[PDB]
Order: structure tokens, then C-alpha cells, then sequence
């Protein structure tokens, strides 16, 4: 173009372009600056177009760092709203939100670019052939089955789960999965994503000697970004998935960390965009672009996008509006209550709120359904009797309630799982489980056959036969 | 005061622009304006004290609180 | 009252604001009838009450009925007084709106 | 909230 | 073929007659991801739509002094901000006719299934006032819902406005669609709108409708989270206009508002973006105006205006099991009844969850059928008795018969309240059920087998006594020979089932 | 009511109290090109300038501008009453309030052809038929983006519109698509 | 004293210093990191730091976010704690270990700043006022405090002996809390509870006592 | 702009002077043992520590691949 822009008011991470009054670009268009740096001027920072303030001044947030910029410094416009190079070229490389590789290898071809802002897909093109995929983690497999191609909702406080869960999930289902994947790293810790990249190298799923063998692509919006990048790395992961849905026509499992980082970056910038504060303090336009990000992820008769969202509820305050919206967005929800792992019941998924819409008996094999409803009733009985057991003593209540408390205590301790990366917290080796295996295990528990064993025997168990081995080990070590 | 002040009614600004550096101040008179919740923004009155009682055409009384730039709030 | 015809300046939903000539400005709590320009062709008029002066010959009222289908800058007439509602002993058994006009299709009251 | 939900729990 | 298309082109370009009328116009000051401000428009009314330069349609909300704010009904990319935009003059009508039945649409009522264009001749204002008190009447017609307790404890009548305020993700959409499928029998055209759900959920729901045959007579206006704010802001208004129009064509109707919490959330979003000054809990002051104008639009007609019935059954879900949240306390302050579908009550296994505690009905029992009083007054008493004296169950072992037998009957009635997902159980399925429950013809049975006992009961008697079906459907009143045949079938079926 | 329009109505008030409405309009027309040449407008805006230098060069301007003494008083009062950051907008905004209180009204003709005196007079007569001004001034511009002829934007500064131009072909496409 | 460095900043010294001095600590961190020696850093009184930022930010009319703090405080503390890490040997194992302390609001960790900084950091460690109040010096709210690094940043001997003792202490605290209102506890449960209280005694340190790794092994 | 020295003596009308550099505190050896307050001022009567690096107070984080796995 020919609109040599001028910078007017640098307000933290939010800035602005003075334009020639004739020609101005439109929303979400790229705006690359002619920035300087500590030496020379080989500095290039992009800017995204949100809104235009009437008389030749616009509102635009920079993605990269907002330091060292002067007023009246020139910017360059594109007209192409951030066409990001996603094809077969992206495989196995950590990319930036600018479509830039950071893994200090060569830049791949940018033939397969696509703009990051676009239309959500239509309603009618929507593949609904409802079937479950299995993992091998009992407390979600038995309770809240994961719909293939839907979305998975992982809610938890900071430090209750959500990381070894997603590591075990990629570790199982990526090698179980013939299609490629995407991990977006939206505002997690840089160390943990680094360690994921190391784990990926060790697993051989990348085979870092070869790009075309690597079944995953990486994008890391780390914490060093100004929030303009932190609100777009999510949609960069989106368009990385979207090219694999449309242009590649293969099924892709999708791994995202905390979207609460993304929407709180929106909350960070909406104050300085020239917009106003909202309900409790977030951005006003919460659910609009939230549901944009959501409904741009679905399965539409050309490829399957199963997806896992690790949204962090702050401090277990479930009244929060963005996870409230995401609750209705999702398909299979698991809240990860902190009071469980406080008692060390790893992993700490609540058996009470957690569910899926896949609990149809006519899809889950009705004996499974009977089992699940029975055990949820049992845990409900335990949690409601929690008020009076710390008041009336253990043996005020009736004897049916006594064995109920005992068996429920045993099953909630049986909810553990020694994951194959939990060893840096247990040291015991990781353990893989089945599905019908667990079905038989939970029926044999709650039917009350081994309802005499020590409560520690059923702890950190693979399954109930492993629990019987630990039971005989425990009744050896107890006498001696 | 930042976006809109109440010292720019058309009548007081015409009374201002009929002469630049001119005669005495309206020290006990002026135009009442912008009557909020008992909040009177009168122009003029550059001898009124802090906490001064002022009397009105309704017979109601008022009390000076915030003697501002040009008005008295 | 008189022909104090002012422009409806600013409309934000049921909050509507009406300008005035600088000669006469209405009092506070003063009922103002808007000759309500309706979609139905007839002047379906609406009323309002000003509990906020603006000082700049501009009033701040809300309307009792729906302000939809109302444009910017219609004329207005003040009552010069608060809501003169025709109440009395003759108003027995009748259903009323807020301003007291009878609404149960039994015709008008005194 | 976090208290108030927990205070609802305590009340119940 | 193509030449006929060319002659259609010819007849349309002869239909162009150079109409010279006045159009209000103005220039784009600023657009703001939903908000757009333009200046130079006076004669636009309140709540009026305009048309921009690019083709994107937008509606005007605040007529400010200097400029005028217009909010967007689509994707705001191609806005140029210095380009000119024009006005229309219409009050955002939607075209309407019969052919929507089984169709799905956007907020503009324009088709999205691709099942052709709905042949809509008539139209309607969106912001229609509610019918007046003189057009309003009382309620006589019972609404059916298929569920035991809510056929029973808080009944719903054709005409009134019952509300369900179940919490997060526990079965509101389920029981709503169960009312829909329970209306397979009658002529009532339910109105389904779904707001702020994922498209996959609503597609799953309408395929459930395709299986059950609801698509012959249902209507879905689903406005998912993809759409901009104004579309979901005015979509239940469009559904309401559909309801009221077809009610004016003398048909019986109900409506399922999905997540008026999402409606209100979208409203405070777009309004606060539009610099409407915020009020309570950051929602602007007229959120109650919105919900009242939406809900109290539904009423019961005048029987000289056609005697159509309109029944509002909306849904608001509340953050983490609250009553004192803002829009729930508003909608309970506005509407007649309420229903608490609580999470732990679901997770306890009651299928589905009904708090029969604070669940009260203003209409109470006045909309139930005549047989329903006889079968249900004793039920209300027994439920009050179990809900009060329930905690003695931990030593009802030790207690006397007058509480003990009564507690056993109460808990097996709570087991009777269990009903599976989407089993359409109309009036004759349940009057016998509540009848043997309140007569104690099953209290010898233990505390699990009663469900299979009851399904074998109702299947056998529904095949065995079509005259009982007829005298239910005709009298709506328990005559003594009906109850005689009932107890006869009870003894026979109990004998067979006891012998297994 | 803009903040600027307050003082625009003030200038209307002094043009009311005298009969130099055309002279003060020529004076503000001189003032808009005085407060053109952006170093000049910047210097008088420029909120750190010593105000006595502002008023002395202002008196130099008043000596050289040839203003009426009331519109000469206007710049001094816009200096002292500190609203100097919108003064070019004030000089623009005097136009329509002068146009209204004068009694005329303004519009714009956008044709393909330079419309002559008789045609523009007939168009102004139709405008006074639809608006009723006194000496309605409709300046024009002749833009070839149209096709057929005259378009009118009248009433307010850009409010309402009639036309016989490229609209007759673009809306012909619109009323041919017919969807 | 030869290997410690203090960068002191009291309160009455103005707010600019109170904002920028932790980044001066970050500058010393970055230098000594790129000189490849191991170096730790103990950021302290971050509530004071966020408070002075709230002062200087709100005094420049940036419209503040939730609970009148500005929104970029997450961006602030991220920009702080993303600096300290361990470099690889390619750049030469320049390590930086960071331990911030944050004053929770009077025993309540559900306030504004600690949520944000817990999301920032890897590992939290709680000081229970209850356990220090009962005299468990120093007080570790066991079970509720983890390390995201896990035992991979422990020596091999520690995993080789006792790599579940966090889990096992959590188990014991659970069972003891349940067993307090019990009556007839088994000898198995008795040995579990008693050996757990033995470990409770093992979590007792005389203060300022230097200990070796083998001395804890 | 925000003051670092509660500027009583900072007076209106005084022109301000530009520098064109970000905050860069000088850092070298002989820091080991000393106490400054964000300005390279040894505030214990120490003297002066000379320094030559003067790295930026605000700097980018290190490279992600070059971050080490934490074993020690
Ligand atoms: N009568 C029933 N028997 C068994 N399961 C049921 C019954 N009713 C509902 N469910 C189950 O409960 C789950 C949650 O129900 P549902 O999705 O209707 O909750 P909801 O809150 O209405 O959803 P939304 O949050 O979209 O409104 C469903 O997956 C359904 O399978
Ligand atoms: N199943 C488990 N086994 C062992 N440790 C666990 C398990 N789940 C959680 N943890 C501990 O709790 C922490 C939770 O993971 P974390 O990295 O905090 O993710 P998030 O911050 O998203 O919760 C882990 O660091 C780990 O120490």
C-alpha cells in the first residue's frame, strides 16, 4: 500500500496509527512497523487492527515488544490480515504468532498461508456420528467418556492436575492416533513447554531428523509476550488446526492449555483499547470472540477435530463468566477439585460435577451406565454424610450407611492412576488400564467382594488385580 | 469539567464576548444554571465567602460550598 | 401549556433528552407530552417526566410507554405542572394506566 | 463468591 | 432454461422504475467490533435498521446528539470508515408463514438448513407490545409435559408462564425437549429456540427430533455463539413474534427460551460497548425491560381473538447453585412459578431432579385436570409428610408404624418419581402410576424392583384396557368403575409379576 | 450541542446583536485560512506558549486580519477561556449555525455535468419546496463517479438524499438480483 | 558476605525505585547467568511491588482492572519470573533460581495477587499459620504444596529411598483426619497413624540449623 | 513520566533534557557483598563499584530451546 502511517500515542501495550485520511485498512489487518532497536533498525513488530477512532487515528495493539518506539515512527500496512504459513511445512517446529520458526533451524516455505481471521463454518455442514474414544484413565473413562471429535473440558485450579493429564493424554492418544496433532502453548510456563518438546523428541513422534515424519506442530505464546500476541496465538493454533481439517482432510486431536490466559489477556487490553470495564472486570466482548474460537473448532464431514481445553478457573470461583460460557460451549467437562488432591487422590477429578453428554446408555453399553449411576449415587451419599461424620462419630449412623461409607471410601481411594509421567511425583512406574477391565473392576468393588481389604491396598493401583497383589503385600508387611 | 463544564452557557459566553477587558464583576448577582440535586451552578459573584449563605428567588436559601473557576457550585 | 416546541435531542433507549429555546424551560418533575410520531400514521403520543435539568435548555426524562418508533428531533409540549391525573370519586371499578387514562375498553372517565 | 459458595456449603 | 432466467432478468429490470424518494444518509465515524457510530441521521426512529454501503445490515439503538450508534448484524470486516451509509425506514420486521415448520434459521429468520427458502408472505413487527389485560383471560386448558412430578406437583397449563432455573449442566434442555416430545399427541406447535449453545449440541438435539418425528411440527431458531451480539440479542424476540403470530392464527403454542442468561449476557456486552452506563452487577438498567417485554408477551387469548394459547417455558441457568444472582432474581420476581432442578438432587439419582421444597406455583392446582386433583391432592400431602419427617429414616427401623409405613411409602414414591431420559408418558400412563402409589398396592415390594414393576404394569394395562384409555380421554374424571377396572388390572398384573 | 457549537452559537449571538453576519462570516472565512498553515494553528494551540506572546501576536493578527472588533474579541476569549485545542473545528462549526440563524439552508449537488444557473435555481426551488429556507445556498461539485445526473444531500450537512445518477444502475442491479 | 548481594529498597524511597529495583535484581541475575555460574535470587515483598505499581499506574489514569489493580500486573510478574531459568549447556548452564515471597491477605490466599503469581510460577509452598501457631517450626502445609519440577530435580538417592513420602504424608493426614472421630481403629491404621506422627516429628527443625543432604538422608 | 526523587526541587518551566537510552544499570564484579538501590549507588558508605556491562533493565527472556531441562 501507500499509507505511510504515523504513531501518535503509545499507551503501554496499546498504540495507534495516524493515517492519511483517504485510505485506512480494515479490522484485523496486519500493520508492520519500521521499529528500531538497540542498534540499527532491523526491528519489525506487527500490529493488529481492532478499531478506528474517526479522524485518521486507529486503535492497534502490537504483538511483539512495545519498547523503544517513538511517536511519528512510520508503520507499514499490508491489506492481508495476517496470512500465516500453515501446511505440511509446519510439522515439528515451534512457531511464533508471527508465523516464525523459533527452533533455530531454517525457515520453511510460506506457500501455504491463510489469514487468521475468517468466517466460522456454516451450521449444516456438521458431522454428528457420535462415538467415543478411549484413553486408559479410569476416572474419566468410566465416568465421563470423551466424545471423539467434540471438545473436552478440563477445569482446575493452579496445581491440581491439568498438566500430567494432558501429558499422559498426548503420550497415549498421539501414538494411538494415526492423524497429526497440534499443541498450542498459550501462556503456560516456558519450562513446561520446553520439557514437552524434550519429551516429544524422546518419544520419536517428531523424529527431529525428519520434518515430514513429525505428527505435531508447535506454537508457543509464552509469558514474554505483550498480550496482543497472547490473544492471537490461540487463533494461530486454530488456523493450524483449520488447514489440517480443510486442506489436509485428516482427523486431528487438538491440545490447548489455558484459555483463561487468553481471555484474561483480552481483559488486560480492553481497558486500554478505548472500551470499558465489564462484568466482574474482564473484557465486555467475552463470549463473542470466545465462541468464535469455539465454533471455529468442529467436525464437518471432512476430518475430525477432537480437542482438549485446559481452562483455569481462578481459585475455584465457578461464578466466573468466561468459564460459565465455556461450560455451555463444551461437550465433556471435568472439574478438578483442589480438596481431592489436598487429600492426595491423584488425579483429582471430582466424581460429582464431572460429566459428558456421552452418558447415553444407548451409546455406552447400558451395564456401564448402570455402573456409573450407581457409583455416582454412592459418592453422593458419602459427600452428604461428610457433615455429620465429623460430629456424630463414625458409628452413630445405621449399619447400611456404615458399609456405604466404607465401600465409598474404598472406591474413592480406588480412583487413583499411576500415570507414565507421574513418576517424578510417585516414583512408582506408570500404569496403563483398559475399559472393560475397569468396568469389571468397579463392579467387583461396589458389589462388595473384596470389601475387607486395607484401604491403602487400593491406592495408586493400576486395577483391582494389581490391588489384590498390593493387598497381599500389605497383609504381609502389616504383621511384619 | 473535562468534557463539559457548566460555565459555557450561550448567555454567559455572549455576556463574556460582548467585551474583553471591561467593567466590574457581578459580585452579588448572576444567572443560576444547571440545578441538580440542590446543586446550583451560578455564574459570577466574586466576593462570596467560603460557606456563605445565599438567597434565591423562590425564597429558598443556599450555602456556598465549592467556589470554582468561574461559576460557584 | 404554551407552544414550547423543542427538539428531541438525545435518545438512548427509554432515556430521551429534549432541547428547548432559551426563553421557557420547564420545571423539574414536569410532565411533558411528546406528540409521538407513530408508525401507525396517527400521532400516538407518549409522555415523560423530567427529574433532571441539564441547564443548556435541555431536559432529561424517561417515557412511560415504549420509546421505540420515535425519531430524533420531534416537537414537544409541556404541561407546566406535574402529572394532572383525573382522579376522584367517579373513578370506581375502572382499570387505569399510570397516567390515569382508562384502558379496559369502557370509554373515558371524567 | 469463593467464601460465599463455601458459606452456602457450611449453611447447608 | 438460461434464456428463461434472462427473461426473468428482463422482467425484473423492467420492474425497476427509478423510484425517487428521500433516503437518510450519513458517514462512518468509528466501528468497534459490534458498535458503529455514524453522524448525520435524525429522521431514523428508535430501534430501526439501516443498510450500509457494503451490504452489511445494522440496527440503530442510541440516537445521540452528535452521532448515532448502529450495531452490526454480521461480520464487520469491510467497514471503510469514511464511506457513506444510508437508512431504510423499516422497523426490522421478519417475513412469516406456515412453511417454517421443521426449518432452522438465523436471527433474521433466513434459512440455514438449505432446505429451500421459506415461502413467507406475512410479516410482523419484532417489538410488538404484549396483548392487553382485556385480551388476556384465565387458564383452563392443561398443558401436558409427560413427567410425573411436574404433571403432578407444579402442573403447567396452556397459557401460563412456568420457569425452570436449574443450575449448570444438569438436565434443563433434556426436560424441555421431553415436553416437546410429549407434545407429539396434540396439535400444539412448540417453539424451540437455542441460544449460545454449540452447533453440535443443537444439531444433536434436532436429530433426536428427526428420529422422534418432531420435525413435522417443530420449529428451531438456533443462534449459536458464532453470531454477533445483536442477533442473539433479538433472536428470542423473533421467536416470540412467531409464537404470537401463529397464536393469532388460533393455534396452541408453547416456547422454550434457551439461556436468557446468555441473552442478557449478550445484551450487557453490546450495551456496555455502546456506552450505555452500567447499573446493577454491570448490567444496564433495562435488562428487566428486555426480559419483561420478551416473557410477558406470552399470554392466553380472549376467545374472541381466536382463543390461541401461548405458554412461556424459558430457561435461565445460574452460576454455581445460586438464587440471589441478578437475572434469576429478576425473572422469579416477574414470572408466576419456578422450578429448582438442583445438581446434587440429580447426582443423588432422582431422574430428573425436582426440588419440591421452595418450588411453588402461583396458579397452584387450578390448571390440572379433574382426575388430577383426585390423584394428586393425597400425593401433595404425602410428599409434604416425607419431606418433613424424612430424617427419621436412619432410625425408622425403630420408629412406629405411623411414621414407618409412611416413610416407606414416601421413599418408594421418590423411587416412583424416577423416570428415564425421554420416555413420553402422557396422562393415562401416569394417573394409574400415581394411583397405585397413593393406594399402596405396591408397598409390599422392595426398593428397587418397582421400576420394572411399573413399566410392566403400564405396558400391560395400556394394552389391556383401551376402554380405560377412552374414559380417561373423555371424562378426565375418575369414575368409580374406572377405578374398579384399575384395581382389577392392578391385582392381575401384581399377581403375574409377583409370580414372575 | 458540541463544546465548539456553544461558541459557534455565541458567534451567532454577536452576529445577531449586529448586522455584520456576512462581515463576520467573511471574517471567520479569513480566520479558517489564518488557522490553516498548520505551524500557525500549532503555535496558537501549543499549550506551553506564554500567553502574552499569544495575545501580542494576536493583536498583530487583528491589526492585519481586518476583523470586526467583536470577532476580534473572539480569539482572545478563546485563548483565555482555555479551549484552544478545537478552534479550527469552531471555525468550521460556525458555518451551519450561521446558515440556520441567517435563515438559509445548505445542500450539495453532485452531478456528472456542471449544472447551470437555471437548473440550479430550479433545484433550489425544489429544495425550498421540500425545506423552506430563505436564500438557500447549494454549492456543488461535478464528480464523474455518477452516471446520469444530480444527487442532493440536503437538510443537515449530510442528512437526507435524493438522486438520479449511478444509483439508477446500481440499485437496478440490486432490484434485478431480487433475492 | 562475600557471595551474598543485597539490593535494598525501603518504602519512603519513592515509587519508581520500588517498581524498578526487582528488575535491577533481574539485571544482576541476567549478567551472572550469562557468566554461567549458578546463582539464585530471592525476590521478596512482591505485594509491596505490586502495590507501588498500582500507585504509579493509577496516578497516570490507566483505567485499572479487577479490584482497582491495573491489568498488566500479570504481564509484570510474568516479565519478571520468565527471566530466571536454567540455560542449557549450549549457552553454558547459566542457571537462575527464583523464590518470590508474597504476603497473602491475612491468612487468605484467595486474594488478587497470589492467584496471579501462583499461575505464573511453577511451585507453591504454603506457610500454615495453624501449624506454626501449634509450633511446627517451620510450618509446611504438606500435600497442598507441590513442585512442578517433581523429583527429577532431586538427587537419585532421595527417589531411591522416599519418593512417595509426599503422597504418603498426604495419605496419613487424610486417614488421621478421618480417624479422629473414629473409635475402633485397626492396628494397621494404628501403625499408619503413629508412624505418620513420627514423620510429623521428623518435620521439625531447630531454626538456623545448617543441614547436609546426607544429614537428611 | 514518573519521578524517582519526589521532586520538591523539580520546578515548572524547566526544560527537560533527553538521553535516548533505556534503563541500563551497570553491572560487573565487586558487586559481591554490596548494597545499592536501583541506581548503582552503594548506600553503606562503601565507595563506588565500577562496571562496564550495563545490561538493560527490561530485556527479553532467554531462548526457549536453550532453556535447560531442570535436573540438578
Ligand atoms: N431423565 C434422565 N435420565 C437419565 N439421564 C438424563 C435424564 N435427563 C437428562 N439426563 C442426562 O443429563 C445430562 C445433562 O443434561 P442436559 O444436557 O439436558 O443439561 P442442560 O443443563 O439442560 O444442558 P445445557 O447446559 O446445554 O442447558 C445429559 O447428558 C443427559 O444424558
Ligand atoms: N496424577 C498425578 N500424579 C502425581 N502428581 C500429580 C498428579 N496430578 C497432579 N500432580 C501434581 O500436581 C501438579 C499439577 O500439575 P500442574 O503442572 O500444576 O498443572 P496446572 O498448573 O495446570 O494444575 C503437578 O505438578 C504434580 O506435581
Amino acid at each position: 500500500k501507500k499509507n505511510l502511517g504515523r504513531i501518535a500515542q503509545i499507551i503501554g501495550p496499546v498504540l495507534d496509527v495516524a493515517f492519511p485520511p483517504g485510505k485506512m485498512p480494515n479490522i484485523y489487518n496486519a500493520l508492520i512497523v519500521k521499529g528500531r532497536d538497540t542498534a540499527g533498525q532491523p526491528m519489525n513488530v506487527t500490529c493488529e487492527v481492532q478499531q478506528l477512532l474517526g479522524n485518521n487515528r486507529v486503535r492497534a495493539v502490537a504483538m511483539s515488544a512495545t519498547d523503544g518506539l517513538t511517536r511519528g515512527m512510520e508503520v507499514i500496512d499490508t491489506g492481508a490480515p495476517l496470512s500465516v504459513p500453515v501446511g505440511g511445512a509446519t510439522l515439528g517446529r515451534i512457531f511464533n504468532v508471527l508465523g516464525e520458526p523459533v527452533d533455530n533451524l531454517g525457515p520453511v516455505d510460506t506457500r501455504t498461508t491463510s489469514p487468521i481471521h475468517r468466517s466460522a463454518p456454516a451450521f449444516t455442514q456438521l458431522d454428528t456420528k457420535l462415538s467415543i474414544f478411549e484413553t486408559g484413565i479410569k476416572v474419566v473413562d468410566l465416568l465421563a467418556p470423551y466424545r471423539r471429535g467434540g471438545k473436552i473440558g478440563l477445569f482446575g485450579g493452579a496445581g491440581v492436575g491439568k498438566t500430567v493429564l494432558i501429558m499422559e493424554l498426548i503420550n497415549n492418544i498421539a501414538k494411538a492416533h494415526g492423524g497429526v496433532s497440534v499443541f498450542g502453548g498459550v501462556g503456560e510456563r516456558t519450562r513446561e513447554g520446553n520439557d514437552l518438546y524434550m519429551e516429544m523428541k524422546e518419544s520419536g513422534v517428531i523424529n527431529e531428523q525428519n520434518i515430514a515424519e513429525s505428527k505435531v506442530a508447535l506454537v508457543y505464546g509464552q509469558m514474554n509476550e505483550p498480550p496482543g500476541a497472547r490473544m492471537r496465538v490461540g487463533l494461530t493454533a486454530l488456523t493450524m488446526a483449520e488447514y489440517f481439517r480443510d486442506v489436509n482432510e485428516q482427523d486431528v486431536l487438538l491440545f490447548i492449555d489455558n484459555i483463561f490466559r487468553f481471555v484474561q489477556a483480552g481483559s488486560e487490553v480492553s481497558a486500554l483499547l478505548g472500551r470499558m470495564p465489564s462484568a466482574v472486570g474482564y473484557q465486555p466482548t467475552l463470549s463473542t470472540e470466545m465462541g468464535s474460537l469455539q465454533e471455529r473448532i468442529t467436525s464437518t464431514k471432512e476430518g475430525s477435530i477432537t480437542s482438549i481445553q485446559a481452562v483455569y478457573v481462578p481459585a475455584d470461583d465457578l461464578t466466573d463468566p468466561a468459564p460459565a460460557t465455556t461450560f455451555a460451549h463444551l461437550d465433556a467437562t471435568t472439574v478438578l477439585s483442589r480438596g481431592l488432591a489436598a487429600k492426595g487422590i491423584y488425579p483429582a477429578v471430582d466424581p460429582l460435577d464431572s460429566t459428558s453428554t456421552m452418558l447415553q446408555p444407548r451409546i455406552v453399553g447400558e451395564e456401564h451406565y448402570e455402573i456409573a449411576q450407581r457409583v455416582k449415587e454412592t459418592l453422593q451419599r458419602y459427600k452428604e454424610l461428610q457433615d455429620i461424620i465429623a460430629i456424630l462419630g463414625l458409628d452413630e449412623l445405621s449399619e447400611e450407611d456404615r458399609l456405604t461409607v466404607a465401600r465409598a471410601r474404598k472406591i474413592e481411594r480406588f480412583l487413583s492412576q499411576p500415570f507414565f509421567v507421574a513418576e517424578v511425583f510417585t516414583g512408582s512406574p506408570g500404569k496403563y488400564v483398559g475399559l472393560a477391565e475397569t468396568i469389571r473392576g468397579f463392579q467387583l468393588i461396589l458389589s462388595g467382594e473384596l470389601d475387607s481389604l486395607p484401604e491403602q491396598a487400593f491406592y495408586l493401583v493400576g486395577n483391582i488385580d494389581e490391588a489384590t497383589a498390593k493387598a497381599m503385600n500389605l497383609e504381609m508387611e502389616s504383621k511384619l | 469539567m473535562a468534557t463539559i463544564r457548566a460555565d459555557e452557557i450561550s448567555k454567559i459566553i455572549r455576556e463574556r464576548i460582548e467585551g474583553y477587558n471591561r467593567e466590574v464583576k457581578v459580585v452579588n448577582t448572576g444567572t443560576v444554571l444547571q440545578v441538580g440535586d440542590g446543586i446550583a451552578r451560578i455564574h459570577g459573584l466574586d466576593e462570596v465567602m467560603a460557606g456563605e449563605l445565599v438567597e434565591f428567588e423562590e425564597g429558598t436559601i443556599g450555602i456556598a460550598l465549592n467556589l470554582e473557576s468561574n461559576n460557584v457550585g | 401549556e404554551k407552544k414550547n416546541l423543542g427538539r428531541i435531542a438525545q435518545i438512548i433507549g427509554p432515556v430521551l433528552d429534549v432541547a428547548f429555546p432559551p426563553g421557557k424551560m420547564p420545571n423539574i418533575y414536569n410532565a411533558l407530552i411528546v406528540k409521538g410520531r407513530d408508525t401507525a400514521g396517527q400521532p400516538m403520543n407518549v409522555t415523560c417526566e423530567v427529574q433532571q435539568l441539564l441547564g443548556n435548555n435541555r431536559v432529561r426524562a424517561v417515557a412511560m410507554s415504549a420509546t421505540d418508533g420515535l425519531t430524533r428531533g420531534m416537537e414537544v409540549i409541556d404541561t407546566g405542572a406535574p402529572l394532572s391525573v383525573p382522579v376522584g370519586g367517579a373513578t370506581l371499578g375502572r382499570i387505569f394506566n399510570v397516567l390515569g387514562e382508562p384502558v379496559d375498553n369502557l370509554g373515558p372517565v371524567d | 463468591c469463593a467464601n460465599l459458595r463455601e458459606l452456602r456449603d457450611r449453611i447447608g | 432454461r438460461a434464456d428463461e432466467i434472462s427473461k426473468i432478468i428482463r422482467e425484473r429490470i423492467e420492474g425497476y422504475n427509478r423510484e425517487v424518494k428521500v433516503v437518510n444518509t450519513g458517514t462512518v465515524l468509528q466501528v468497534g467490533d459490534g458498535i458503529a457510530r455514524i453522524h448525520g441521521l435524525d429522521e431514523v426512529m428508535a430501534g430501526e435498521l439501516v443498510e450500509f454501503e457494503e451490504g452489511t445490515i445494522g440496527i440503530a439503538l442510541n440516537l445521540e446528539s452528535n452521532n448515532v450508534g448502529v450495531v452490526l448484524m454480521g461480520d464487520g470486516l469491510m467497514i471503510q470508515e469514511g464511506s457513506s451509509v444510508k437508512a431504510t425506514g423499516r422497523i426490522a420486521q421478519i417475513p412469516v408463514s406456515e412453511a417454517y415448520l421443521g426449518r432452522v434459521i438465523n436471527a433474521l429468520a433466513k434459512p440455514i438448513d438449505g432446505r429451500g427458502e421459506i415461502t413467507a408472505s406475512e410479516s410482523r413487527l419484532i417489538e410488538s407490545p404484549a396483548p392487553g389485560i382485556m385480551s388476556r383471560r384465565s387458564v383452563y386448558e392443561p398443558l401436558q409435559t409427560g413427567l410425573i412430578a411436574i404433571d403432578a406437583m407444579i402442573p403447567v397449563g396452556r397459557g401460563q408462564r412456568e420457569l425452570i432455573i436449574g443450575d449448570r449442566q444438569t438436565g434443563k434442555t433434556a426436560v424441555a425437549t421431553d415436553t416437546i416430545l410429549n407434545q407429539q399427541g396434540q396439535n400444539v406447535i412448540c417453539v424451540y429456540v437455542a441460544i449460545g449453545q454449540k452447533a453440535s449440541s443443537v444439531a444433536q438435539v434436532v436429530t433426536n427430533f428427526q428420529e422422534r418425528g418432531a420435525m413435522e411440527y417443530t420449529i428451531v431458531v438456533a443462534e449459536t455463539a458464532d453470531s454477533p451480539a445483536t442477533l442473539q440479542y433479538l433472536a428470542p424476540y423473533t421467536g416470540a413474534a412467531l409464537a404470537e403470530y401463529f397464536m393469532y392464527r388460533e393455534r396452541h403454542t408453547l416456547i422454550i427460551y434457551d439461556d436468557l442468561s446468555k441473552q442478557a449476557q449478550a445484551y450487557r456486552q453490546m450495551s456496555l460497548l455502546l456506552r450505555r452506563p452500567p447499573g446493577r452487577e454491570a448490567y444496564p438498567g433495562d435488562v428487566f425491560y428486555l426480559h419483561s417485554r420478551l416473557l410477558e408477551r406470552a399470554a392466553k387469548l380472549s376467545s374472541l381473538l381466536g382463543e390461541g394459547s401461548m405458554t412461556a417455558l424459558p430457561i435461565v441457568e445460574t452460576q454455581a447453585g445460586d438464587v440471589s444472582a441478578y437475572i434469576p432474581t429478576n425473572v422469579i420476581s416477574i414470572t408466576d412459578g419456578q422450578i429448582f432442578l438442583s445438581a446434587d438432587l440429580f447426582n443423588a439419582g432422582i431422574r430428573p431432579a425436582i426440588n419440591v421444597g421452595i418450588s411453588v406455583s402461583r396458579v397452584g392446582s387450578a390448571a390440572q385436570i379433574k382426575a388430577m386433583k383426585k390423584v394428586a391432592g393425597k400425593l401433595k400431602l404425602e410428599l409434604a409428610q416425607f419431606a418433613e419427617l424424612e430424617a427419621f429414616a436412619q432410625f425408622a427401623s425403630d420408629l412406629d408404624k405411623a411414621t414407618q409405613n409412611q416413610l416407606a411409602r414416601g421413599q418408594r414414591l421418590r423411587e416412583l418419581l424416577k423416570q428415564p431420559q425421554s420416555a413420553p408418558l402422557t396422562v393415562e400412563e401416569q394417573v394409574m402410576t400415581i394411583y397405585t402409589g397413593t393406594n399402596g398396592y405396591l408397598d409390599s415390594l422392595e426398593l428397587d424392583q418397582v421400576r420394572k414393576y411399573l413399566v410392566e404394569l403400564r405396558t400391560y394395562v395400556k394394552t389391556n384396557k383401551p376402554e380405560f384409555q377412552e374414559i380417561i380421554s373423555s371424562t378426565k374424571t375418575f369414575t368409580e368403575e374406572a377405578e374398579a377396572l384399575l384395581k382389577e388390572a392392578i391385582q392381575e398384573q401384581m399377581e403375574r409379576f409377583l409370580l414372575q | 450541542d458540541s463544546t465548539a457549537s456553544r461558541y459557534a452559537s455565541a458567534l451567532a449571538d454577536v452576529a445577531d446583536v449586529t448586522g455584520t453576519l456576512e462581515a463576520t462570516n467573511s471574517d471567520v472565512e479569513k480566520l479558517i485560512r489564518i488557522f490553516s498553515e498548520e505551524p500557525v494553528y500549532y503555535f496558537f494551540a501549543n499549550p506551553v506558549i506564554s500567553i502574552d506572546n499569544k495575545r501580542s501576536v494576536l493583536d498583530e493578527i487583528i491589526t492585519t486580519s481586518g476583523l470586526q472588533p467583536h470577532t476580534a474579541n473572539f480569539i482572545n476569549i478563546l485563548i483565555d477561556s482555555e479551549r484552544i485545542n478545537l478552534v479550527k473545528e469552531i471555525l468550521n462549526e460556525f458555518e451551519d449555525v450561521f446558515n440556520k440563524i441567517t435563515g438559509t439552508e445548505v445542500a450539495v449537488v453532485t452531478s456528472v455535468v456542471k449544472l447551470e444557473n437555471d437548473h440550479l435555481a430550479q433545484i433550489a426551488k425544489g429544495v425550498q419546496k421540500i425545506t423552506g429556507a430563505k436564500n438557500v445556498r447549494i454549492k456543488t461539485v461535478i464528480d464523474p463517479s455518477l452516471v446520469a445526473g444530480f444527487t442532493i444531500r440536503y437538510g443537515n450537512e449530510g442528512s437526507k438524499l435524493v438522486d438520479m445518477s449511478v444509483k439508477k444502475q446500481l440499485e437496478e442491479i440490486a432490484a434485478q438480483l431480487e433475492m
